[PDB]
C-alpha cells in the first residue's frame, strides 16, 4: 500500500505538469496564431457593421 | 501375556488415530489459513490496482 500510494504520487504529478506545460504552450501558439493573421477580419466587421 | 500385549496394542491404535486426526486437521487448518492469506492478497492487491488505475483515468481526465 506504501508502494502503490507513493507511485500515485509521483505519475500523477508527473502526469500533471507535463498537462500544465502543453497548455501554456498552446495557449501561448494559439495567441501567436490568432495576432499575425488579425487585421484581416477587422475590415469585415467594419464593413459589415457600416450601412 | 497375551490379552495384555492386546490391550496395550489397542491403546497404540487408539494413540495412532489421535496423532493422525491431529495431523489431518492441523494440515486442514494451515490449508484454509493458507487460501485466506491467498485470495486476500488477491482481492486487496486488484483493489488498490483498479484505484490506482481509477486515479489515473481521473487525473488525465482534469
Amino acid at each position: 500500500e506504501a508502494q502503490y500510494r507513493e507511485r500515485e504520487r509521483a505519475e500523477t504529478e508527473a502526469l500533471l505538469a507535463r498537462y500544465r506545460e502543453r497548455a501554456e504552450a498552446e495557449a501561448k501558439a494559439v495567441r501567436e496564431k490568432a495576432m499575425a493573421r488579425l487585421d484581416e477580419a477587422v475590415a469585415l466587421v467594419l464593413k459589415e457593421v457600416l450601412p | 501375556s497375551k490379552l495384555e500385549a492386546i490391550l496395550s496394542q489397542e491403546v497404540e491404535a487408539e494413540i495412532q488415530a489421535l496423532l493422525q486426526e491431529a495431523e489431518a486437521k492441523a494440515e486442514a487448518v494451515k490449508r484454509e489459513a493458507e487460501e485466506k492469506a491467498k485470495a486476500l492478497l488477491q482481492a486487496r492487491e486488484r483493489a488498490l490496482e483498479a484505484q490506482y488505475r481509477a486515479a489515473l483515468r481521473r487525473a488525465e481526465s482534469a
